[PDB]
């Protein structure tokens, strides 16, 4: 199964790009507040594997697939700080359904 | 003050009554117009 | 003295257009034999003559 | 400082001096 | 349909830049004026469209002033007829449609002005039916006033076989056949439809050559803009 | 200047990703068709007559004696259908990139797009050929508060005078309204600013667009410029249908009766729906599911790029509405029609079910959902 | 707006003058490769539907045709 | 969607309602009016 | 080089040196075009 995953995982090819499945997540108001609370050292990070993929898509060419991030490489760094905003948010919305 | 209190005063009420007398003004604006320009003519 | 008819000639030599031709045969007996039939030729007609009138202006206009 | 990196070099990319510049 | 496509010629004009030829456009005019123009309408071609067009002005006016125009009641009511000018159109064969349909066995002999543009395959649908008269096959029985010509829609057009070998004597001399005279008159009847063809294919040259120009020229500025970009290198340098 | 420095806040210096590929070209080439048909269609007008006896001896006017009156007639004509490949392109932009996320700019979009297609019927009705004709009975049929409402678009029993003249106003009215329109949706996105080819946020990574997307949209003109006057210089008539170069007789009916390409995959829609009604709803939908797109989309990434199963699904759609035009075109017999109802069965379960739930696949793929 | 668009930090963008560059660096060198690389990354996600769409094309024109052809066995 | 159509939003969709049903009166009447609907009219 | 500094670096110059050869462009090409089109046809 992981196998097929790690295929699918190729074949998302922000590996090619070097991007981080949390880099990848369109940006929405949750993703946005958990992008707030991360520390510096992701975010400065974060930013530059964003820039850098616009880059390598601007000339259409993608990294040596050796610096290509590696299934097992990728890192879900953002998934807890987001866990929590959208826990918070449950709960705030739970208290206004009732 | 009673139909302040009762259509009047709450908008969706004063859309009603505007409504609903404008559905009806068109009756008596006509026949009361007609009846004059007969007369006249 | 019309070059077409002489290319239609030529096409005649054609092996294809004798094929048609043949099946065209076949159905105009075959139409004279079922005395009451709407079983028209034009199907088979119609295919020998693209074939003939195909090949002829491949022949034709080179001709003309 | 800064001064540990230093620039990549273009010449890849650098095609063929002012008296080249008024023809470039 | 149920017919057959009629099959493409080799004409002189089926190429990418390659006119028509004037000389058959004039001996298909020819061919118009003394066989086709007796049932079928040129509306939309005024004898000055010959001019200029394998006509002078001076031939077509000798050609305009052959026939006959009534040119309107003039000041005393009075309907009258006059040789036609450079300015008159192709005359009328017959005054209204309902005409048309009494002479031709309630056939109407549709204009010939566009007739190429509006029959699908239009150069090659008119020679194969001017030249496809063929006997209708067993099992097949046509009425009067109709011919088999596996082309037409049906097979079955009022119209009679116009183009006997010889019907007309080409005044440059080529041997009028049959087919001389369909292939003149579709080079014709497609000139008529488009008297603007070669003067458009002379554009399109101009426009191709000026393409080809062009096209790597602005190539060149938009990579010139571009490469500055294009060869952008990007560090990332924590500070760590 | 203020105007001089909104059109730089607008034009000149306006932040754009820099990494978007040649599909962001289109809307701007379709812009420029706009003004073009809008150009042409003036030169047009200087001789056209909206009179049923006289509408089709004008064209024929303006085809043989207007000085390149020819020439700016095909130049519309072709101009036409350059605006609806264009049009169909920035579509199929928006949706493989999740450019739809932009709701209010999709909205105004799907809003141009019906007057678009409202402002070619009645266009290709205006030269009042046997083809439009015929084709223009049909489809204010199609309306039939039915009958009263297509009385009313007539202006008459049946399309006559009453019509040509009419849908020559509404015809030369609509382009302004699109003008106005564009601008709209102009509005509606620099407020959000472009997307990108990944899908990602862009801000990091943003260009000027004076020398950068002007001269990429001048090459891009002038290859839309290439085709559209090999399509007018060179093949004047293969979208167009030969029937229309007869004149509109009410008494004979053509065998055929076809709208122009671009109405094809919803002509095909429209015959395979057995109930009349049936079918014009569902034609209304197949326009109309592209605005329900926005409230479908169930994926957390917002492009195409990074996601397979829906790039199959995506191309198996381009697919099937290429198949839906092709069928269009084929007549009413077997098995075209099986085809057609396949095929729209297949379009609406695609848009509808198909892409959000591969989407919720995806998610669970990268342990996400 | 240019400015205050979004924060970026530590990162340093080199760049050459357009006139200071090959116009078409390796151009055909590397353009060929890369062209093909690309066509070899997305070739099995567009082509299939396509090439369907070609059978299901020619098959309805075939089909269509034998549907037109006169049944010999009827007629007679 | 309880998140907007809660137990707590149940109170206040009653809360509304009477009012909703005044606007749609409201433009029940117009059409009536405006378009001269007939049949709603002559009654 | 010297053409740069002639004709193409003032812009005023730029101009001129379009302007006028485009005036004579058109000569040009149209006798350049026109030779083709009638070998052609
Ligand atoms: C293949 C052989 C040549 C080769 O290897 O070329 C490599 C080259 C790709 O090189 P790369 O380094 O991998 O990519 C960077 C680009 O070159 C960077 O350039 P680009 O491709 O991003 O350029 C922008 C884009 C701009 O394209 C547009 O604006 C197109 C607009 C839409 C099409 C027209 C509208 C109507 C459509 C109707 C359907 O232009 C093109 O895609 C090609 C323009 C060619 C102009 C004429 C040249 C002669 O291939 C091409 O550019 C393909 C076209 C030329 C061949
Ligand atoms: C056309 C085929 C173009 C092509 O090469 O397809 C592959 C390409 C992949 O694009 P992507 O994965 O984003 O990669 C970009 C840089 N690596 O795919 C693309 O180029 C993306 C396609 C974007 C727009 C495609 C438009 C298709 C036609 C749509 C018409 C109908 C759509 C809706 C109409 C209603
Ligand atoms: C199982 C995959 C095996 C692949 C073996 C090939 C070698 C792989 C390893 C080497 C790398 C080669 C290059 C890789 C390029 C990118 C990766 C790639 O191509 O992946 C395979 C691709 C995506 O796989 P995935 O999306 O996970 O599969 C789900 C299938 N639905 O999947 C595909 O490309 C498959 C696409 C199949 C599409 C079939 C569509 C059939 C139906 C079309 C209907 C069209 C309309 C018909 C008419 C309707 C109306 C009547
Ligand atoms: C000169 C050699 C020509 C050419 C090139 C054509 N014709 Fe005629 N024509 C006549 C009539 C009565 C009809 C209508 C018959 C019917 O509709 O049943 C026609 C029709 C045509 C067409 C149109 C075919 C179509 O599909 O609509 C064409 C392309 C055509 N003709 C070519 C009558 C006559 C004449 C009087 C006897 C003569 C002479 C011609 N036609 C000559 C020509
Ligand atoms: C306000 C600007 C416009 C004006 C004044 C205008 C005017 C005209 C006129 C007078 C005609 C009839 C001449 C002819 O037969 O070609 C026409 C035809 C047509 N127009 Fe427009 N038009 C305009 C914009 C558009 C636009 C934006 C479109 C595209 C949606 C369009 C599509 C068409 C089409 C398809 C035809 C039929 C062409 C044909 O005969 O084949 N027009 N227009
Ligand atoms: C009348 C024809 C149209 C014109 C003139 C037009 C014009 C434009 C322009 C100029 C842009 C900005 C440049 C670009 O990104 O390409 C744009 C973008 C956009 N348009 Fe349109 N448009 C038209 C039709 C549509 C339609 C029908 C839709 C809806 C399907 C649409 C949705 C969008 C979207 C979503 C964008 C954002 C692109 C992105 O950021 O990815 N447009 N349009
Ligand atoms: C984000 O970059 C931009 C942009 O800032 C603008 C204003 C326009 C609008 C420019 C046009 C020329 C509009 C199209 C032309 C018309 C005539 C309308 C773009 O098309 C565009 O590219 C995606």
């Amino acid at each position: 199964l992981d196998g097929f995953r790690k295929w699918y995982y190729n074949a998302a090819g922000f590996n090619k790009l070097g991007l981080m499945r949390d880099d990848t997540l369109h940006e929405t108001e949750d993703v946005k507040e958990a992008i707030r609370r991360l520390p510096e050292d992701l975010y400065n990070d974060r930013m530059f594997r964003i820039k850098r993929a616009l880059d390598l898509t601007m000339r259409h060419q993608i990294l040596p697939k050796d610096q290509w991030t590696k299934y097992e490489e990728d890192k879900f760094y953002l998934e807890p700080y987001l866990k929590e905003v959208i826990r918070e948010r449950k709960e705030r919305e739970e208290w206004a359904k009732k | 003050s009673r139909l302040y209190s009762l259509l009047f005063r709450r908008t969706s009420t004063f859309a009603l009554t505007i409504a609903v007398g404008a559905l009806f003004f068109e009756r008596a604006f006509d026949q009361g117009a007609d009846a004059i320009y007969e007369h006249i003519n | 003295v019309d070059p077409l008819t002489t290319v239609r000639e030529h096409c005649e030599q054609l092996e294809k257009c004798v094929k048609a031709r043949e099946r065209l045969e076949l159905c105009d007996n075959r139409v004279s034999s079922r005395s009451q039939t709407e079983e028209d030729c034009t199907e088979e007609l119609f295919d020998f003559l693209h074939a003939r009138d195909h090949c002829v202006a491949h022949k034709l206009f080179k001709n003309l | 400082s800064h001064t540990d990196v230093k620039v990549p070099d273009f010449s890849d990319y650098r095609r063929a001096s002012k008296e080249s510049s008024e023809a470039r | 349909d149920l017919e057959l496509h009629p099959p493409s010629y080799p004409w002189s004009h089926r190429g990418l830049l390659s006119s028509l030829d004037h000389t058959s456009i004039r001996r298909g005019f020819q061919v118009y004026k003394q066989v086709c123009s007796s049932c079928h309408s040129m509306d939309y071609v005024a004898y000055r469209h010959l001019v200029g067009v394998c006509y002078t002005e001076e031939e077509a006016k000798a050609l305009a002033e052959e026939v006959e125009v009534q040119d309107g009641p003039n000041d005393d009511g009075e309907m009258f007829m006059r040789p036609g000018k450079l300015s008159d159109y192709f005359p009328k064969p017959y005054p209204n449609p309902e005409a048309a349909r009494a002479a031709n066995n309630g056939a109407l002999p549709p204009d010939l002005s566009y007739i190429v543009r509006a029959r699908h395959g239009g150069e090659d649908y008119v020679f194969s039916l001017l030249t496809g008269y063929c006997e209708p096959p067993t099992g097949v029985s046509l009425r009067e006033g109709l011919y088999f010509n596996p082309y037409f829609p049906g097979q079955a057009i009022g119209m009679a076989p116009p183009i006997y070998t010889e019907v007309l004597e080409y005044d440059d001399g080529t041997p009028a056949t049959m087919s001389q005279v369909a292939k003149d008159v579709a080079t014709f009847l497609r000139w008529a439809s488009e008297p603007e063809h070669d003067h458009r294919k002379r554009m399109g040259l101009k426009m191709l050559l000026m393409m080809g120009l062009l096209l790597p020229l602005t190539y060149a500025m938009k990579r010139h803009k571009w490469s500055v970009l294009k060869s952008r290198k990007l560090a990332y340098r924590p500070p760590k | 200047h203020p105007l001089f420095k909104i059109i730089n806040h607008s034009f000149i210096d306006l932040p754009a990703p820099s990494n978007i590929s040649s599909w962001w070209n289109f809307g701007s080439l379709l812009g420029v068709c706009l003004m073009v048909q809008i150009i042409t269609g003036l030169f047009l007008a200087m001789h056209y007559t909206s009179d049923t006896m006289t509408a089709f001896s004008s064209v024929t006017h303006i085809c043989r004696d207007v000085n390149y009156g020819w020439l700016i007639r095909y130049m519309h004509a072709n101009g036409a259908s350059m605006f609806f490949i264009c049009l169909f392109l920035h579509v199929g932009r928006g949706l493989y990139y999740g450019s739809y996320t932009f709701m209010e700019t999709w909205n105004i979009g799907v809003l141009l797009l019906f007057a678009v297609m409202a402002t070619a019927f009645m266009g290709y009705v205006l030269p009042w050929g046997q083809m439009s004709f015929w084709g223009a009975t049909v489809i204010t049929n199609l309306l039939s508060i039915g009958t009263t409402l297509v009385e009313w678009i007539w202006g008459g029993f049946s399309v006559d005078k009453a019509t040509l003249t009419r849908f020559f106003a509404f015809h030369f009215i609509l382009p302004f309204i699109i003008a106005a329109l564009a601008i709209v949706h102009l509005l509606f996105l620099h407020e959000t600013g472009s997307n990108n080819p990944t899908g990602l946020n862009s801000d990091a990574d943003k260009i000027p667009f004076h020398p950068y997307y002007t001269i990429k949209d001048i090459l891009g003109i002038l290859i839309m410029f290439l085709i559209l006057m090999t399509l007018v210089l060179f093949f004047p008539d293969m979208l167009g249908d030969p029937d229309n170069y007869m004149p509109a007789n009410p008494l004979n009916t053509p065998p055929h009766i076809k709208p122009e390409w671009y109405f094809l995959f919803a002509y095909a829609i429209l015959r395979s729906i057995p109930n009349k009604l049936g079918g014009v709803l569902a034609l209304i939908l197949s326009i109309l599911i592209l605005a329900l797109m926005p409230f479908l989309h169930t994926s957390k990434q917002r492009s195409l790029m990074f996601r397979p199963i829906t790039q199959i699904l995506y191309w198996i759609l381009v697919a099937n509405l290429l198949i839906l035009t092709w069928i269009g075109g084929q007549p009413v017999e077997h098995p075209f029609i099986i085809i057609g109802q396949l095929a729209s069965i297949s379009y609406f379960s695609i848009i509808l079910i198909l892409m959000p739930i591969s989407g919720i696949i995806e998610d669970k793929m990268l342990k996400l959902y | 707006e240019f400015g205050n668009l979004a924060r970026i930090r530590h990162v340093i963008s080199y760049s050459l003058s357009p006139f200071e560059q090959r116009a078409f660096p390796s151009y055909f060198s590397k353009g060929i490769p890369n062209v093909l690389r690309r066509t070899r990354e997305r070739i099995l996600r567009v082509a299939p539907p396509f090439v369907v769409v070609y059978l299901i094309y020619t098959w309805g024109n075939q089909e269509f045709e034998q549907s037109k052809r006169k049944n010999p066995a009827m007629y007679e | 969607l309880s998140r907007f159509l809660g137990p707590r939003y149940r109170e206040l969709a009653r809360n509304w309602i009477p009012t909703a049903g005044m606007w749609g009166t409201v433009g029940a009447v117009g059409l009536v009016w405006a378009t001269d609907w007939r049949l709603i009219l002559d009654w």
